[PDB]
């Protein structure tokens, strides 16, 4: 059947793979880059430790956007699925993936940016976290399109 | 050289416009006939200095004042070009200043080891090499202490007082030698290997000339690294270094260092898509701010016999 | 850099795969050049004529313009005396513009039949390679006039000792651009419109 | 017939989208230069 | 009609006069621009030596005329209304590769000689006949490629 | 203990040099100054910050 | 059929994918680059913080352009859609994304420089905002292309 | 569909519309980013030249407007069943304002960055700056002229 | 068979191999840069080796993750397996492979930063583990979708 | 037949060759890098000559990890192989090789720094080889899946 | 036929050539990096030259590891060989070549450090030689799976 | 036909073009490097009209090795020729061009770096041209093969 | 036919050309690399000539190693030759070519260094030539397998 070929679950299998590959690779560049900056400045001030690991948390919120996609695209993979519902699966995986990669590239650089200059001025923290909210939302924009593409796997897939 | 003018087009065009402000050999003949500093100021304003002493008085115009206003006018031009450079040139102009701050940490230690003031000593210090820790230089006089305490955060961190000076300076000039062969393109490769080597030459000759082991404090990047380093290492007298310096065809008869520098500098402007121009301008304008100072010392006190020792190839 | 040596292994393996299995005549560049539309070649020669001409014209302009703006910080009279160096960088784009106007007039709709005939494939190849000839010759003459007009800017810092000799090699780069123009006007000289 | 998978329409769509990717990647390289060197 | 004259044969003839013109003017540009870099670091201010220091750029413009004659001579064999075989399409492609890379070689070699050499037969006028005799051997690489082109033009 | 004020841009390098020179284990306290004042050398209104250090050694204090 | 092949939603799935990939890549470059120029400064003048967040809120807006098209080039997707519609959805998502990315680079590089040069002069913001506006228009040019281009999708289409 | 109008024929048109605005916006971005870093480094100490020195980013933005016009003009000539003749003239208009507006936007960026750093050390360069700048601008307009001329032959 | 072809256990075997290779390339980079920061700092602290092997031990755990998925992808191969099974296996092995590679890059970057500072102060590595734990958790999101994919492969593949 | 074609041995031959080649490359990096620092170590203290032999021989078991796999892949090669046992043959040994390549990268990069500072502390007889025993089982993880694949290679082929 | 096609000796030919070439590319880098450290250090101790050829000899013996299999895969090439025995003949050649090449690199990198160090302590020679043996049994590991793999070749 | 196809003069044209492109790339490399090297330090003692032109005229002997074979394979070209003729004059164009590329490569390196030392002592002329004709016989070895392959592009070709 | 196709002389022609091309590129890296070192020495070169030309005369031999096989393959090169013949004489030219290229890479980097110490000490010549024999028999191992491939290229071909 030309609507549901046999190579159609390929794009879904690398739609659910690449939804955490690029996500946890952006959240790895989110946690490693922010982590070097936080660890280096933590030896000067020990008490400001739990207040400075917020880029690592907001890196893990990216990494759970990739998993909440990778489970929902995992629940519509079948041997006899349509080609179209491998395509929007692939589209969803790359949408939450490369946007969570951009949103981990953003909070890695502003992670060690904001965590290194906070030790010299304790007032630069409400401006840090609004930039981290701005950078974090981009990943959620990719999670919105990855949840609207995955709603469309059911609507008359024939 | 089709990619040079992207980041370094305005840079080279203005540096090549600064070497036309290098006042020529006719511009000293009319400048050595003044006999007062006011008159010299009067006809130094016709040059591309362009009335830089327009704010100082004429009754109180010291010899040093002209030495430091002409060098301030040099250094504002240097960090005017320096903060307009890309990552292959901002580094190169920082590596120019890295050899300056070695002469500043060599003078802050030998000024603070003896009984002297921080403010007075700091005034003599060269201001292109200036990091934020340099005004201290007083935590300890120990050489080991300085590296951990104060030089750890500097860019001198990967590099008795003159012993640690040449220990810094050789590792610096080795690191500056293999940077200019790595990231700097072809028309400045042959420049920043030969001009830089010369700087390794007339420093290594001053090692044996000032020493009258020595193999670890001598830089080895130039033409004296393979052969003349072993002959110059075991030279204990002036005739040993005089016999060792005869092996090189470009240094024979010299043992005249700045004249050979300026003649090697006038050929550096003969290339015109290279970044060796800004080193040739820096060492040429630093030459002609001690030529003007050498003239103004022969004008402030009347020494008319030894005036014509200024040296200008441009 | 590694992907160059990875798509070269694929071309060797797929070449020897077709060759060893007797089907090496499937990789035929002739049938590619004969089933492909001539309007592709003709308008990827017009658009890459004015494209690579402008790319070389602008490449010359920011070389000698950013040189004589830097050279004009001390001598400001150079930018209104050495603007002849940025004329010939820009006449490069004029020469890629004239070719576009002339070439366009040979670009008409063809019928369903008489579409892949001899003359239509001729004028497709002709406007393709002539638009590459005048587009990339003007790319090189724009780069050449830029890098020799930038040495006209830092030598007009010196008063008059060299500009009369420098101009001769400034217009020698213009002559090359013109000779590239009259080759693309003879490559597509006998090319007809699409009929 | 040129072929059945690598047809001449897929090839002419894949050459004008590889040329536009070539002049995309070099233009992104030029823009990337600013980030790398500033 | 002919098996030997397929309709895609002018692709390799126009690829020939393309490669004969773009490459030749690439080498010409390198020679003129690169030796003009060496001319721009000199001072003469006298007659009869201006016309002596312009040898590498009038020797580099011959490389563009070498490409000009070949590109105008294999675009005079191309017309849409007569027999054009695949054989002389391959020969005209090889004429364009011969002249194009030989004038590119001559332009690279006279640009790398003439950037320092012009600074040697000026303000030292005793080795002029050595630098010019280097530039004669450095030019004739393209004249070799033009001779093998003119054999291949009258052969196909 | 010693205390005073600096020019408010040296806090990052006074903490940096005092972290390396006593032990790596010392007390420190920083406070800001509102409505900054001008000076004589800089001829401009520069910010200031109050700093407090602490030490028990006699030669360390000097 | 012929006009509506099975591989036609591939170009729409990577049109709505690349519409928010290349805008989030430009919005991330405009957020991160500006942010590191935020925290590089504001250690000597920390009370000026809600007037250099303009490049960061500006960069975020570019992301919205991508989300508007990628929620609007996704309402035209379908299993049986014409290849023309998929080519439009590809051209719309590439036109908003690769111009969004250009906008992001434009307000990434312009943004750190303005924030760091504003420490020495507070009146740089008057033309700094205007420069950011001009750099921002490119993103909206890619949106006003991909909205006219998206309006052609499913307009007198035949499958 | 038929031989004249296949199904891949509006790929060239769609790619062309996208190319016209993505390549001009990449060149106008590079022009804005190098001119804006030349302005925001220039007017730190010379803030009274803030309206003269902004003409490189206005002039680099005009490249974006030129790109926008081509995209709108050839999206008006798009269609499902269009001939392959008009597909490649929309791709020729696409990448002829495209790769010409990016090189013209680059050259506005380098000349405008050199100019606004040069027309503040000496203000006499401001007349010399823009006349070079116009040349680097109308190369994008020359790309635009080809596109308009080539889009004038659709149907 | 058209639905379960002959080339179907290619990317079931490449899918089994990929998990081990990618996972151990990240578990190598995780123990590489973490191991070079300990022995280069134990020249002044004889007890430096104690408690500085947490980064290396956690990196080792990621290798176990790639092994526990490689021994479950290996026990679902067969000469006649579905092509959908092969795609799922490839997706699962690349899912835990290229994400354990990222979770090993993240450990190898937070593994030398906290070795030059822990020697200067011993009362700081209670936050170092917490920042690092996120990286380890990031790898765990590789098998927590890979495990789902492996179970999915077994059921109703005809 | 189609299940047992004529080009099936080539995948198996590549698997057998790959195990020997990739592992040796990893071992050669684990030997050359580890013993390149001998001159510095023995110009000051010649007593540590019998400590550099440990990262060399730990890479020597890495090299016979691939030599056991490649001589067990070679016993199952044949002219009339199935295509399935070609892919497992390629997979078995692709994994031992490229994971012993990562284990030889890790051993040869931590045995360098472990011996570059070993002259300043005689109490690093355990802490260096404790890092080595985690970096050396990264290749054993490749071997114990190359032998589970090789157990499945000719088990139920037809 | 099908099991023995005509293009089957391409695989064997590649294997026979690759084994000699790859192994002697590694034996070149082994005698290269060692001999550049040998002749630069014998100016201070000219009597200990004969105990510095032992990095060179090991590389020269992996070059006969490559030859003793490339002379033995040449013994059974044939006009009409099976495709199995072309596949494993590149298998054997690749196994001894790319492993041997790695072995050569290991000997060369390790050997250069040892020869330079050898001027300070004569007890270091027994330590350096032992490490090298380990990095040369990697070449003999490639030879075991070159010979054993080769032996089966002509069973069917 | 089968022995003499229509695309058979492609390999002949490529071989003829190839000799000039490679031979003249190497002759230009010899001329370009030698000229700069000869005039770098010899500005003194103006009695050196014919001092060192012998690497330049010998890279012109290289370029006429390309011209001799190029004219001679241009005589063998024809509209109806075999693949065997085109193949062995592709090999007779490749051998001259590539071999004389290497020959002018050798001439360029020797000339550029060996003319600087001459300025101090004119006794280098004896040993220079002795080791500088070994580089030229590499091109004459290339022409011998081409001129002997060319002697078989007509012997029993049908 | 099917054993002797029409593209069969393509492998032989490339193979015959390759021996000359590849061997010359090694002999040119042996000549040019060794040559600069000999030219640089001037105070002892006219006193100690005919002992620094042994690198460039040993390197030159590699070129005649490729010539004696390229003439020997060109005799068996024919129009209707078997494909096995073209295969194992492309294998002959690639073996003698890339092993002569390896033996020119060795002699080029070994020989230049030897001259440097030969200027400082005249008792280095016997230590230089012994290494430079093992670097030249390495080219002869490629020759005695190229001539052995060529000894059976027309043994029992059909």
């Amino acid at each position: 059947t030309e609507l549901c070929p046999v190579y159609a679950p390929f794009f879904g299998a690398i739609g659910c793979a690449s939804a955490i590959i690029f996500t946890s690779l952006g959240a790895a560049y989110g946690t490693a880059k922010s982590g070097v900056g936080i660890c280096a400045t933590c030896v000067l001030r020990p008490d400001l430790l739990f207040k400075n690991i917020v880029p690592v948390i907001m890196a893990g919120i990216i990494a759970i956007y990739g998993l909440v996609v990778s489970v929902l695209v995992c629940y519509s993979l079948g041997q006899k699925q349509a080609l179209y519902t491998g395509f929007i699966q692939l589209g969803a995986g790359l949408s939450v993936g490369l946007s969570g990669l951009a949103a981990g590239f953003a909070i890695g650089i502003v992670g060690d940016a904001g965590v290194r200059g906070s030790s010299q001025q304790p007032r630069l923290f409400v401006g840090m976290i609004l930039i981290l909210i701005f950078a974090e939302v981009l990943g959620l924009y990719g999670l919105i399109v990855a949840l609207l593409l995955n709603s469309r796997a059911t609507q008359d897939v024939v | 050289g089709v990619y040079f003018n992207i980041d370094n087009g305005f840079i080279e065009g203005v540096v090549r416009g600064y070497r036309n402000g290098l006042l020529s050999n006719n511009q000293y003949i009319n400048l050595t006939q003044c006999d007062t500093l006011e008159d010299l100021k009067l006809q130094l304003s016709s040059t591309d200095y362009g009335n830089f002493l327009s704010s100082v008085s004429s009754e109180s115009l010291t010899t040093s004042l002209i030495q430091e206003y002409a060098s301030s006018k040099l250094y504002h031009e240097f960090n005017y070009i320096r903060d307009q450079s890309s990552g292959s040139t901002r580094k190169f102009m920082d590596y120019i200043t890295y050899g300056y701050m070695i002469d500043n940490v060599a003078l802050m230690i030998t000024g603070t080891i003896h009984d002297r003031d921080k403010g007075e000593i700091l005034q003599r210090c060269h201001p292109l090499g200036w990091f934020d820790t340099l005004p201290t230089l007083s935590v300890a006089t120990d050489l080991e202490s300085l590296y951990e305490t104060v030089l750890v955060d500097t860019p001198l961190a990967p590099y008795n007082i003159e012993i640690i000076r040449n220990k810094l300076y050789k590792a610096y000039l080795e690191d500056f030698y293999n940077f200019v062969t790595e990231e700097i393109p072809e028309p400045a490769k042959e420049c920043m290997q030969t001009l830089l080597g010369f700087e390794a030459d007339r420093r290594s000759i001053n090692i044996a000339l000032n020493s009258l082991l020595k193999s670890d404090l001598l830089p080895n990047i130039g033409k004296l690294y393979p052969l003349a380093t072993f002959h110059l290492a075991q030279a204990q007298d002036f005739e040993g270094v005089r016999a060792a310096l005869a092996n090189v065809y470009e240094y024979r008869g010299f043992l005249h260092f700045y004249q050979l520098e300026m003649e090697l500098c006038r050929d550096a402007f003969t290339q015109q898509f290279a970044i060796s121009t800004v080193w040739a301008w820096m060492k040429s304008k630093e030459q002609e701010v001690r030529n003007i100072t050498w003239i103004a010392e022969c004008i402030a006190q009347n020494q008319r016999e030894r005036i014509n020792n200024y040296i200008s190839v441009y | 850099h590694f992907l160059y040596y990875l798509v070269l292994i694929v071309v060797i393996v797929y070449g020897l795969y077709k060759l060893f299995t007797g089907h090496g005549s499937d990789i035929n560049f002739g049938k590619f050049l004969l089933r492909t539309s001539p309007y592709m070649w003709a308008n990827l020669g017009i658009a890459l004529c004015v494209g690579l001409s402008v790319v070389g014209a602008a490449w010359g302009i920011f070389i000698t313009g950013s040189s004589m703006i830097g050279a004009g910080v001390r001598a400001p009279r150079i930018t209104t005396k050495n603007l002849i160096s940025i004329i010939f960088c820009e006449v490069v784009a004029i020469y890629g513009l004239i070719i576009a106007i002339v070439f366009s007039s040979k670009l008409t709709v063809a019928t369903a039949e008489n579409m892949y005939s001899k003359s239509n494939l001729y004028t497709g190849y002709s406007l393709f390679w002539a638009g590459i000839t005048v587009g990339a010759s003007n790319l090189i003459c724009g780069i050449a006039v830029g890098i020799t007009g930038a040495t006209a800017a830092i030598s007009d810092a010196a008063d008059s000792a060299l500009f009369v000799k420098i101009l001769v090699i400034e217009i020698f780069g213009s002559i090359l651009g013109l000779l590239g123009l009259i080759v693309g006007l003879l490559m597509a000289g006998k090319a007809s419109e699409f009929q | 017939i040129l072929s059945s998978i690598w047809t001449e329409g897929l090839l002419m769509c894949l050459i004008v989208s590889a040329l536009l990717l070539f002049i995309l990647i070099v233009a992104l390289s030029w823009i990337s230069n600013l980030d790398i060197t500033y | 009609s002919n098996i030997y004259a397929p309709l895609y044969a002018p692709f390799f003839g126009f690829a020939g006069c393309a490669a004969a013109m773009v490459l030749s003017c690439l080498g010409a540009a390198i020679g003129t621009a690169k030796s003009g870099i060496g001319i721009a670091g000199i001072g003469t201010f006298k007659p009869e030596l201006i016309m002596k220091s312009l040898i590498p750029v009038v020797m580099s413009g011959i490389l563009a005329i070498y490409g000009l004659v070949v590109a105008v001579l294999i675009a005079g064999n191309l017309s849409p209304t007569e027999d054009y075989t695949l054989f002389n399409g391959f020969m005209h492609l090889s004429c364009g590769l011969c002249v194009g890379f030989a004038c590119l070689s001559s332009g690279y070699a006279i640009g790398m000689v003439g950037d320092v050499g012009v600074r040697k037969y000026m303000h030292q006028p005793r080795l002029f006949v050595g630098i010019v005799l280097i530039l004669i051997f450095s030019e004739v690489l393209g004249l070799y490629g033009m001779i093998v082109a003119l054999i291949l033009n009258t052969r196909g | 203990y010693v205390t005073g004020v600096i020019a408010r841009d040296k806090v990052a390098t006074l903490e940096q040099i005092l972290w390396r020179v006593l032990r790596g284990n010392l007390f420190f306290k920083t406070v800001e100054i509102e409505q900054p004042v001008y000076d004589v050398k800089t001829r401009e209104y520069k910010h200031k910050n109050a700093f407090i250090v602490f030490s028990h050694g006699d030669l360390i204090i000097k």
